């Protein structure tokens, strides 16, 4: 009845590199550890990790304060940890940073909008001949917005993107062949942003497009960002390893223990396998979220911890 | 989105699938398989007294999950182990005083039973044997003689008799212990105890804490006739054992029109009680019980005797007995799967070992387990 996440033992090391990673990038501020319900310590940056060295000698702090508790772990021993944790305030390295800039620069040439026919609406001259709309060359990404060449920033504040400067276009949008003059094609400011982590990622579905608009304008967009994850913005997670072996069953394998040599190997407790149960059918006929029924890696999933072992007969 | 698992559990078990259609079967096999494991289950010694042990083991003075009682008992009915028409007049005896029926040899209080009233009752040497702990003898000394019941007396027990000089009176002895307190009663025939270990478990189940009694008529006595002081009574078996003349000496005696439950063989009127509405009400019963009918041996009806009370006071819904050693007859099949709600049932309890494995099977089917 205790929300949180469990690791198997033979996946510690996995487990709490990701803590690691965390402490070094400012989205962890603090991490409670415990021996088999005891206390024993607690990893926290010194001055809200400002500086990357001490962002990196708490990660070294936390795998030596449990890596032989963890390697050495027996039948009933646990660890357990309480990561407080602020996606905002994530940082990314200079490789990070340098890594997305040249995947926007090879947006540099992409086509926003295609150039006019007398059946379709694309790019047309701002002045007419015979007072008759006649065609213009496509809009590049280059022509509305200027990419930036570097990065800015330092290892221990972190690196950013700055937005790219826009820029206008006297250009219009219409149809060739009509008397009715094109209309105009201005940037979206609400819709350029400048990227440096903070949770989030760049949005490629909504980035440098082209959207018309109810009374027939044009707006383009820049760098769009989106959340990297739907998990909320700040909380304290609990987290704990057991020396539990991790068991796999893929009713879609080759071969799999059927659920009869399941209750035949272990014995569940029946509130947990009904309430399991339950969570799928309200999925499947009312659509209701449940925790105990996820949908990973295109597959849908429970996780019992059965009591123990089914005596011999 | 998951929890912090126990650390004494030693596996974590996902289970996976492309459409939750596959998931949600492998989910309910498994819903079943487990209650099945834990819920079917065999109870039997390997001899009649040693079988009627193991059940006082399990249900009395238990830490199981379905046991009548954790704790001390006060008193413990007694049967001879070969004395069926006893211990059938008996099961409701032994479900109002909150005892366990148990089996005794006629010459000599056997050894296993005598320890086992010691750790039903929880006697020690250091704590005093008071009043309030007893024994009921139902039957005379042609069933369980002087001698045992001396032994008993020797160790600082109470031993209270029901009996008479032949079958009639004694189940009148035991019937007039038995509260009648109410206008039920059942009525059996001296011949004819198949269709009288029927209503066992039936006349087991209380209210109030008032179990219904059973008297034994010829197919009446004098006593009997002032016993049945107007009663509504049910004719449990056919016309071989009681007659529609007897059947008419209850209608003038009583002035009641008594009711009659019958079958042609003795799993038909198994199957009978079974569908009787005001026995077990349709669609509700969950916990069952199974026991050898005597087809290949009349003597192996004894270990429906000490099951009858335990299925009449299980949980909180009663429970038949199924009385088949070879095989399960049609009327059995249908009245089982009708008598089963849609889920399934929650209880299969398997009394003595000499029933084929076929038989347990077919259970599990109708029942859904
Ligand atoms: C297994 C697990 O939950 N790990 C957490 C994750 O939930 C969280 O989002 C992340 C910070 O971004 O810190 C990780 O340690």
């Amino acid at each position: 009845t205790t929300p949180g996440y469990t690791v198997v033992k033979n996946d510690w090391k996995k487990a709490v590199k990701q803590l690691q990673d965390g402490l070094k990038n400012k989205t962890i501020s603090t991490i409670k550890v415990s021996f088999n319900g005891n206390s024993v310590g607690e990893v926290t940056p010194a001055s809200s990790g400002a500086k990357k060295a001490d962002r990196d000698a708490a990660a070294e702090k936390l795998y030596n304060l449990v890596n032989t508790q963890l390697d050495k772990l027996g039948d009933g021993d646990y660890v357990d940890f309480e990561v407080t944790y602020n996606l905002a305030t994530q940082i990314i390295t200079k490789a990070e940073a340098e890594a997305v800039l040249t995947k926007l620069q090879q947006y540099n040439d992409k086509v926003l909008i295609n150039s006019a026919t007398d059946t379709v609406k694309g790019m047309v001259s701002d002045t007419q001949v015979d007072s008759k709309n006649v065609a213009a060359n496509p809009l590049k990404v280059s022509d509305m917005y200027t990419i930036p060449s570097a990065i800015t920033g330092s290892d221990d504040s972190g690196y950013s993107i700055a937005k790219p400067t826009e820029k206008t276009t006297s250009l219009l949008y219409g149809t060739v062949g009509d008397a009715t003059a094109g209309k105009a094609i201005t940037v979206d400011t609400a819709s350029n942003e400048a990227f440096a982590g903070n949770g989030k990622v760049i949005d490629y579905n909504k980035s440098f497009k082209a959207t018309v608009q109810g009374d027939g304008t044009v707006k383009t967009s820049g760098v769009v960002l989106k959340d990297a994850s739907d998990m909320a913005a700040t909380g304290t997670i609990k987290v704990r390893v057991t020396s539990a072996k991790e068991e796999s069953i893929d009713v879609d394998s080759s071969s799999y223990i059927s659920a009869e040599n399941l209750a035949k190997k272990y014995v569940f407790n029946p509130k947990e396998v009904s309430e399991a149960y339950n969570a799928i059918v309200a999925l499947q006929n009312d659509g209701i979220e449940s925790d105990l029924v996820q949908l990973v890696n295109g597959k849908y999933q429970v996780i019992f911890y059965p009591e123990g072992k089914r005596l011999e007969t | 989105a998951d929890i912090i698992a126990d650390a004494d559990s030693p596996a974590k078990i996902t289970i996976k699938a492309n459409k939750l259609k596959d998931l949600k079967d492998y989910v309910d096999d498994l819903k079943t398989y487990n209650n099945t494991y834990s819920n079917v289950v065999t109870v039997a010694g390997e001899d009649r007294i040693e079988t009627a042990i193991e059940l006082s083991s399990k249900y009395y003075n238990s830490d199981d999950k379905n046991a009548i009682t954790d704790d001390a008992v006060n008193n413990i009915v007694l049967v001879g182990s070969t004395s069926i028409v006893d211990g059938l007049v008996a099961s409701p005896l032994a479900s109002e005083k909150t005892a366990p029926l148990l089996l005794t040899s006629k010459d000599k209080l056997d050894s296993s039973v005598k320890s086992e009233i010691k750790r039903v009752m929880n006697l020690k040497s250091d704590t005093g044997i008071n009043t309030s702990k007893k024994v009921y003898l139902a039957g005379g000394v042609n069933s369980i003689s002087k001698d045992v019941e001396n032994e008993l007396k020797n160790m600082g027990l109470k031993v209270t008799r029901l009996s008479g000089e032949d079958r009639y009176e004694t189940s009148l002895a035991i019937a007039d212990e038995i509260g009648l307190d109410n206008d039920k009663a059942f009525v059996v025939g001296g011949t004819g105890l198949a269709d009288a270990m029927s209503i066992a478990p039936v006349a087991s189940q209380l209210k109030d804490g008032d179990a219904t009694p059973i008297v034994v008529v010829d197919g009446i006595s004098d006593d009997a006739k002032s016993f049945l002081g107007t009663s509504d009574v049910d004719i449990i078996g056919g016309k071989n054992s009681v007659s529609k003349e007897i059947e008419e000496s209850i209608d003038s005696a009583t002035g009641k029109t008594p009711d009659r439950i019958s079958g042609d063989d003795r799993q038909a009127t198994n199957a009978e009680v079974l569908k009787e509405d005001d026995y077990f009400k349709d669609g509700e019963v969950v916990n069952y019980f199974v026991a050898k009918d005597g087809s290949t041996k009349e003597d192996q009806l004894v270990d429906a005797l000490a099951a009858a009370p335990i299925a009449g006071r299980f949980k909180e819904s009663p429970a038949p007995i199924i009385l088949a050693t070879d095989t399960l007859s049609s009327d059995q099949n249908v009245a089982v799967s009708k008598a089963v709600p849609k889920d399934g049932g929650t209880n299969l309890v398997q009394v003595g070992k000499g029933i084929a494995s076929s038989v347990i099977n077919k259970m599990k089917d109708l029942l859904d387990m």
